[PDB]
RNA sequence: AGGACCGAACCGACUAAUGUUGAAAAAUUAGCGGAUGACUUGUGGCUGGGGGUGAAAGGCCAAUCAAACCGGGAGAUAGCU
RNA sequence: ACACAGGUGGUCAGGUAGAGAAUACCAAGGCGCUUGAGAGAACUCGGGUGAAGGAACUAGGCAAAAUGGUGCCGUAACUUC
RNA sequence: AAUUCCUUGUCGGGUAAGUUCCGACCUGCACGAAUGGCGUAAUGAUGGCCAGGCUGUCUCCACCCGAGACUCAGUGAAAU
RNA sequence: CGAUGUCGGCUCAUCACAUCCUGGGGCUGAAGUAGGUCCCAAGGGUAUGGCUGUUCGCCAUUUAAAGUGGUACGCGAGCUGGGUUUAGAACGUCGUGAGACAGUUCGGUCCCUAUCUGCCGUGGGCGCUGGAGAACUGAGGGGGGCUGCUCCUAGUACGAGAGGACCGGAGUGGACGCAUCACUGGUGUUCGGGUUGUCAUGCCAAUGGCACUGCCCGGUAGCUAAAUGCGGAAGAGAUAAGUGCUGAAAGCAUCUAAGCACGAAACUUGCCCCGAGAUGAGUUCUCCCUGACCCUUUAAGGGUCCUGAAGGAACGUUGAAGACGACGACGUUGAUAGGCCGGGUGUGUAAGCGCAGCGAUGCGUUGAGCUAACCGGUACUAAUGAACCGUGAGGCUUAACCU
């Protein structure tokens, strides 16, 4: 039974998730548009839209916690220069998931996740 | 929801006063023998609070005659009279379960100056 | 929460120490006794000169619990250390004259009105 | 008599004036509209056919619509059907209210139990585990034996075995009824009952009463 | 454990009376372009209910 | 035709002794 | 000083679980014993089948041992299936 | 017999902590172990935590839990001292 | 008694309760002096028994984290 | 004998009744209480420990009771491996000896991925006669059925006292079952914090990685028991043993032959769940389709054009639903999920800056910061216009009504 309970395991162990999507969430905020398992992008969005609520808000703080999540200042910088101001009108849902057929490898469902505006 | 709100917002008493983990409060609770109805005080170091509307609880842990006695009170319950803070005590936890294993001089706390 | 080999200390001063749970009274397969409730002990540890001897079997109600007693409103009352006080075979009153720590308000009944009165606080 | 169909809005405590809480389960049982009366000439038993709630109009389906048209009812959630005692008798369109469980002191409340899936012999049956240790080989939670040998050679029928455990139809009977309020349309009964938040009550006066 | 009888080409037949493929009903076609897609997937040439989303 | 059969190999079990 | 003590490498193999159409024709994992000695290990040498070698278990002598393996007597013989 | 969790002698020996070639984390250097993707039932495996009780388990405390370092103090019967 | 059939011998100890254990007794079915007798500090992955501590061993299981199991794609066995 | 695994335990049972308890009776050397014995009764219930491999037995302490048997002395393709039952070793004993003993002693291995039957669950197909969405009836099946103690009746009946009821009523437990999570708690590697070693982010400060989640302390939702609600029934029918009424055969007598009455946890109902594949395929309510034409082996025939309804499926967002199917919710005329906003909850006063201190650190800003699965909102994101399946008034016979 899972009654109520969030967050996909993904076959993975905790310390692997986070940093699965720690790199995914840098990979989406480098490029705007990444193309990955549609489980994956599924959980993506609660990873990097946060972190881009978070950059609404430019102070020392939020760029030490948006540090402490992605771990990246090419990534934390982009989040408080570019991504921030740009969906500062924007109530959530940065990030679209476009379905894009089955992986030839694996025939896992892909998805492209993009930023809205992008 | 609103409903239960609704319901948990009515029965719950608008006089608890502001208490924290260390605190020593004096719970005064009423004792029913058949027709008599008497208030039994219960005094001790408040070592966990449960806050959660109408079903708030906090557990009080006093020395009753060399034997450690711990009594959960239901907060908002009416068998609760009076809350009062005797002393305000200085942790840093929520939770002082660690008080459990002390006796004496390691089982003190520094009072709270504002 | 007492059950056979459970080691509870001793609210009177019959002599006996430390006593062990060898039934639990009053229902076949029962599990538990909470206070209020009869059991039967072995006295494990007792002081020289006593009104009791090591390996004596006798009864005792269980008068303070670590999972404690709950109340009508919800609230629990818990203890640190399980006690309980020696009764005869026979009677199933107590052998001491003095009760010592506190007790509830399930011993209230007609059977256990020495342990009320002769205690300092009943909780 | 008849009962009325709610909705399980969650579980609260009422705290007496005596010093008592009494754990309780909030039943929203709004306006049941009788869609249709079922008699011994047409149908061949008594009874009336409740619908309650509101239901998208784009969802309800034109043999579902019509159905409520003849009534001239709002569509609800769905369709529950009540019997009638010999002194009973109701008609079409009548609103009946929670009104109906002022004087009744005990209900018994029908529901659907949460559902726990595919469930093991120790959860489902209460069967007992086997050794933790004591040289067990892969048989700590197993049922252990299935039956007995040539003689029958075979598993008799309702065996206690793993299997789909709860999301039923299960009824809590003598239920003490604590408050009826009419004006926020909320039944509150003693005790738990079944189903998750949100699931369907079929709330009935006591039967064993 | 293992079968005491060779089961017959009728049997395996009637366990594999399950195992037919689904075709897909239908195929959505895009406004735009006129490519036929799978239904919420978007197109090979990369558009989506109209929109050009990805180049090539 | 059937393979040259194996020398032994290791056994799981013991065959039961029945005396 | 030590067939001394604790403990890695190294040598071993007491317990348990796993594995048992194995990852493995003897292992893995967690613990375990010895660890300057009657120690352990590389290279090469010697001992041959009623024979070897054996701090002795009928142990070991090429995944084979109360008489190795290969070829031969040989289509032994089989009142048995 | 395998691109097999096994076996295989010698040489080299960085940093921080450490008694250490133990152990943890790193350097140089080398790798992610040649099916993946989902799901988050029973049950199995390998782990973590557990109210009250504490060997009642069981053939047996099997397994597990526990103890664990350094310095100082202190240390029984018995003894071949 | 690594030996005792009768036998759970008998009595005592330990336990609420002890066919095991320990100590006596002697009635040694069927000990006994280098196929050594009786002791014995130290030693033991040795056998038996009892404590303290400790615990999911158990009362009585609950939840959780991972690897399988389940579903999809690829490859593709076996005993019988 | 080209193998049917052997004791005991564990797990899980199932039947019999020669009944251990509870239920109903007769007789009693049955005053009462409590027994004895026989009859009826199989609904449910029917100890934990010490010792031993034990079954058993003895013992301790419970219980209403700790029933007796069958089921390959039920159950090793379910577990165990203590006993027994290989190879090692020793003692007593026998034997010159190899060895041996249903004498003892220490050590000594338990495979199988389930084809079929069966069983527990769960789908797909077709059927049920035009198609479809609902609500049902209930043939039939299953579950459940245990009982203590206290108080009142009553210190009454009964008895010389001692003692001490029937019947009836009330409360509160044990065991077992179902549900649930409001409470009390467990868990909570997705929340917060403390902290050891080390590496990194240039360094400080601040953070992250790894060390079992590094070790820990707390803890949200969910799941959950030790938590807390509820259950066993009453009543009815027909009875068992048994008790009778009236009543002859048989002028009497006689419960029986005719006729009539009472009588138990057994039986049939009553309670709960499944249930029309109940092919004997039932009922009720509602919805949908009211075109043309041609050939022929003129049939419940085939085919073309037009048409494509109700409803469904599919796909998508999903769910306290779930192995997969299934089931439920929602798809812009939209709160289905994610995000977002507000709140709550948890943790426990972030960072930065200032101040005090030589410094560790303390204090202020500050109950701060962060905060999962929660609550209330909110179309920002994704749930698309379509397409697809399903048709076009539904056979014959005979009745009764209608024209
Ligand atoms: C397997 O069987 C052989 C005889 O063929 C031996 O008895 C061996 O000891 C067995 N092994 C196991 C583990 O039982
Ligand atoms: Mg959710
Ligand atoms: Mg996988
Ligand atoms: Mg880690
Ligand atoms: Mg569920
Ligand atoms: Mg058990
Ligand atoms: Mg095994
Ligand atoms: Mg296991
Ligand atoms: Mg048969
Ligand atoms: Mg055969
Ligand atoms: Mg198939
Ligand atoms: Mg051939
Ligand atoms: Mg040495
Ligand atoms: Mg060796
Ligand atoms: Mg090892
Ligand atoms: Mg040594
Ligand atoms: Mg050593
Ligand atoms: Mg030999
Ligand atoms: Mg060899
Ligand atoms: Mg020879
Ligand atoms: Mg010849
Ligand atoms: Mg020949
Ligand atoms: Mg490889
Ligand atoms: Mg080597
Ligand atoms: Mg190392
Ligand atoms: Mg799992
Ligand atoms: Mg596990
Ligand atoms: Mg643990
Ligand atoms: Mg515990
Ligand atoms: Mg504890
Ligand atoms: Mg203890
Ligand atoms: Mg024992
Ligand atoms: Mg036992
Ligand atoms: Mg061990
Ligand atoms: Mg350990
Ligand atoms: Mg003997
Ligand atoms: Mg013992
Ligand atoms: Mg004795
Ligand atoms: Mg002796
Ligand atoms: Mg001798
Ligand atoms: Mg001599
Ligand atoms: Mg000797
Ligand atoms: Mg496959
Ligand atoms: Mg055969
Ligand atoms: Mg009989
Ligand atoms: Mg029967
Ligand atoms: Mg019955
Ligand atoms: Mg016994
Ligand atoms: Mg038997
Ligand atoms: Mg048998
Ligand atoms: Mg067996
Ligand atoms: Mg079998
Ligand atoms: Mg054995
Ligand atoms: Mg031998
Ligand atoms: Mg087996
Ligand atoms: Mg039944
Ligand atoms: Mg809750
Ligand atoms: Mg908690
Ligand atoms: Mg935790
Ligand atoms: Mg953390
Ligand atoms: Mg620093
Ligand atoms: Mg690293
Ligand atoms: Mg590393
Ligand atoms: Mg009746
Ligand atoms: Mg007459
Ligand atoms: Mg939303
Ligand atoms: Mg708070
Ligand atoms: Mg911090």
């Amino acid at each position: 039974m899972r009654h109520r309970k969030s967050g996909r395991q993904l076959n993975r162990n905790s310390s692997h998730r986070q940093a699965m999507f720690r790199n995914m969430a840098g990979s989406l905020v480098r490029h705007e548009i990444i193309k990955t398992t549609l489980p994956k992008a599924k959980e993506l969005r609660r990873v990097v839209e946060p972190l881009i609520t978070l950059a609404k808000t430019d102070s020392v703080a939020n760029r030490r916690l948006a540090f402490a999540r992605t771990r990246d200042n090419e990534i934390v910088a982009k989040l408080f220069n570019e991504l921030g101001p740009r969906f500062a009108s924007r109530a959530g849902g940065y990030t679209r998931i476009l379905k894009c057929g089955f992986r030839a490898g694996d025939n896992a469902p892909m998805a492209y996740i993009e930023l809205v505006d992008r | 929801s609103n409903i239960i709100k609704q319901l948990e917002q009515e029965q719950m008493k608008q006089d608890v006063p502001s208490f924290r983990p260390g605190d020593t409060v004096e719970v005064k609770v009423w004792v029913v023998e058949g027709s008599k109805k008497r208030l039994q005080a219960f005094e001790g170091v408040v070592i966990a609070i449960r806050n959660r509307g109408l079903h708030s609880a906090f557990t009080v842990r006093k020395i009753s005659n060399g034997e450690g006695v711990e009594r959960v009170f239901q907060t908002h319950s009416p068998v609760v009279d009076s809350i009062s803070v005797k002393r305000r005590g200085a942790v840093r936890k929520a939770k002082l379960y660690y008080l459990r294993e002390r006796t004496g001089k390691a089982a003190r706390i520094k009072e709270r100056l504002n | 929460m007492i059950q056979e080999q459970t080691m509870l200390n001793v609210a009177d001063n019959s002599g006996a120490r430390r006593v062990m749970c060898i039934k639990v009274l009053g229902g076949s397969h029962r599990r538990y006794a909470g206070v209020g409730d009869i059991i039967k002990i072995t006295i494990k540890e007792a002081i020289p000169r006593g009104k009791v001897k090591k390996g004596d079997v006798l009864k005792a109600v269980v008068v303070r619990t670590k999972k404690g007693v709950r109340r009508p409103d919800g609230s629990v009352i818990r203890f640190d250390g399980n006690a309980c006080v020696l009764l005869n075979n026979n009677s199933e009153q107590p052998i001491g004259t003095r009760i010592f720590g506190p007790v509830t308000r399930e011993l209230r009944s007609e059977k256990f009105m020495k342990i009320i009165s002769l205690a300092p606080e009943v909780l | 008599m008849i009962g009325l169909v709610g909705k399980k809005v969650g579980m609260t405590r009422i705290f007496t004036e005596d010093g008592v809480s009494i754990p309780v389960t909030v039943i929203e049982v709004e306006a049941n509209r009788v869609t249709q009366v079922k008699d011994l000439a047409n149908d061949g038993y008594r009874a009336i056919q409740v619908t309650t709630g509101a239901k998208k109009a784009n969802r309800v389906t034109k043999p579902e619509a019509g159905h409520f048209a003849k009534a001239g009812v709002e569509a609800g959630r769905g369709l529950w059907e009540f019997r009638l005692a010999e002194g009973e008798e109701f008609t079409v369109g009548q609103s009946i209210s929670v009104e109906l469980f002022a004087d009744v002191k005990k209900v018994d409340v029908t529901g659907t139990s949460k559902g726990k899936g595919f469930a093991g012999t120790v959860k489902r049956w209460n069967f007992r585990t086997q050794d933790a240790t004591h040289g067990n080989s892969l048989s700590h939670r197993v049922p252990g034996s299935i039956g007995q040998n040539q003689t029958p050679g075979k598993v008799f029928k309702g065996k206690k075995m793993a299997g789909q455990m709860g999301n039923e139809r299960v009824t809590v009977q003598s239920l003490d009824v604590v408050r009826v309020d009419a004006e926020r349309n909320l039944l509150l009964v003693k005790g738990a009952v079944p189903g998750a938040t949100g699931s369907d009550l079929i709330v009935k006066p006591a039967v064993k009463a | 454990a293992v079968q005491q009888n060779k089961p017959t080409r009728s049997k395996r037949g009637m366990r594999r009376s399950h195992d037919a493929l689904t075709a897909v009903t239908s195929l959505s076609v895009d406004k735009t372009s006129g490519e036929k897609h799978l239904r919420h997937h978007i197109t090979a040439d990369g558009y989506y209910r109209g929109r050009k989303v990805i180049a090539k | 035709g059937k393979p040259r059969p194996y020398s032994p190999r290791p056994t799981s079990h013991p065959r039961p002794i029945r005396v």
